[PDB]
């Protein structure tokens, strides 16, 4: 039976380097391309490069050469991937997939169970910024790690309160809004929104009003 | 170079097809949280352990996946891919829950953030199934993708899907433009919310 078993998750900084394995058995190792393809949370597929078990030539894609490098181990059967320079855009998980055939090198007929890199930098504080109306929230913006607890009036009101999931941006902080919906009573009732984010020690209270 | 539709949907036993607009064709279905798998290889031969109601074709540029009676398996992620391109994307639903239109509401950015020569458009979308969107940015009618960051949908507490979407702005381009809109897409089915600066 064909397996292809890669190494754990890791975890790097900006700029630090990772490499991941993909042990190889029960099929002629230098007879097949193996290839390896990122897929970042909720992106699609990306091909990054394939090389020959047999003569270790290798053809890296365009967006990642001089960034990447791919090797091969005949002993252990086992293919090798090490990227560096790595970036907070780079957190993706990685599979080694094999070429079916000598004639067919591109449907991966066997996959492997992935290896999620993280790639970790800047905590920081979060920024909150009211929403004004109907309805009314608070913008958590350019925080980091997850998770971030929002409460309103402390805790004083449960209903209506939508705590969306988190953006990865670009940059590598994360952006949450929640939300409240009100009869609009704007004027009477007084809303606060309480953000409080352990890993940075960070707790701002801040008034919504139109 | 692969365009294929974001949403795409049918009741156990409909059959749905996906577009793949771009040599031979190859289709890939991928649950969450999990490796993808080859189901369809050379434009519409199937692999062993793929049922025979998955079937393709290609007629032009375009190539097209179609998956007859649907079943619970069937709703995950299928890419076509050529050579080393990879497609977009397209979710596949099973309709498990009765249908639900999104509910949209968009934010301008605040009095505060302007301050900090900062701005963020907070548009917000739950209670809609099936869980995929179609969100694109319109400034003063002209689709902007520069410092738009979209999340996914994800399983609220009654079944059904919420995401957020943000168009990071700096206040110089958030007054110049007249007005700038959050239109979303359902399965056909637009929703536009506009806001306006003051």
């Amino acid at each position: 039976q064909v397996q292809l078993v890669q190494s754990g998750a890791e975890v790097k900084k900006p700029g630090a380097s990772v490499k991941v394995s993909c042990k190889a058995s029960g099929y002629t190792f230098t007879g097949h391309y193996m290839h390896w393809v990122r897929q970042a949370p909720g992106q699609g597929l990306e091909w990054m490069g394939w090389i020959n078990p047999y003569s270790s030539g290798t053809n890296y894609a365009q967006n990642f050469q001089g960034r990447v490098t791919m090797t091969r181990d005949t002993s252990i059967t086992t293919a090798y991937m090490e990227l560096s320079r790595l970036r907070s855009d780079d957190t993706a998980v990685y599979y080694c997939a094999r070429a079916p055939d000598y004639g067919d090198r591109w449907d991966f007929d066997y996959w492997g169970q992935g290896t999620l890199v993280t790639v970790f930098n800047q905590i920081k504080g979060p920024s909150v910024f009211p929403l004004a109306p109907a309805a009314l929230g608070c913008l958590v913006k350019d925080y980091f790690p997850e998770p971030v607890t929002v409460s309103w009036n402390s805790g004083a009101l449960t209903s209506g309160v939508h705590t969306f999931p988190a953006v990865l941006q670009s940059s590598g902080l994360y952006s949450l809004s929640s939300v409240v919906t009100v009869p609009s009573s704007l004027g009477t009732q007084t809303y606060i929104c309480n953000v409080n984010h352990k890993p940075s020690n960070t707790k701002v209270d801040k008034k919504v009003e139109p | 170079a692969l365009t294929q539709p974001p949403s795409a949907s049918g009741s156990p036993g409909q059959s749905v097809t996906i577009s793949c607009t771009g040599n031979y064709v190859s289709w890939y279905q991928q649950h969450p949280g999990k490796a993808p798998k080859v189901i369809i290889y050379e434009v519409s031969k199937r692999p062993s352990g793929v049922p025979d109601r998955f079937s393709g074709s290609k007629s032009g540029n375009t190539a097209s996946l179609t998956v007859s009676g649907l079943q619970a398996d069937d709703e995950a992620d299928y890419y076509c891919s050529s050579y080393e391109v990879f497609g977009t994307g397209t979710k596949v639903t099973v309709l498990g829950q009765p249908k639900a239109a999104p509910s949209v509401t968009l934010f301008p950015p605040s009095s505060e953030e302007l301050q900090a020569n900062k701005a963020t458009l907070v548009c917000l979308i739950s209670d809609f199934y099936p869980g995929a969107v179609t969100v694109a940015w319109k400034a003063d009618s002209s689709p902007v993708k520069a410092g738009v960051e979209t999340t996914t949908p994800s399983k609220q507490s009654n079944n059904k899907y919420a995401a957020s979407s943000y168009l990071s702005l700096t206040p110089e381009q958030w007054k110049s433009h007249r007005s700038y809109s959050c239109q979303v897409t359902h399965e056909g089915s637009t929703v536009e919310k506009t806001v306006a600066p003051t």
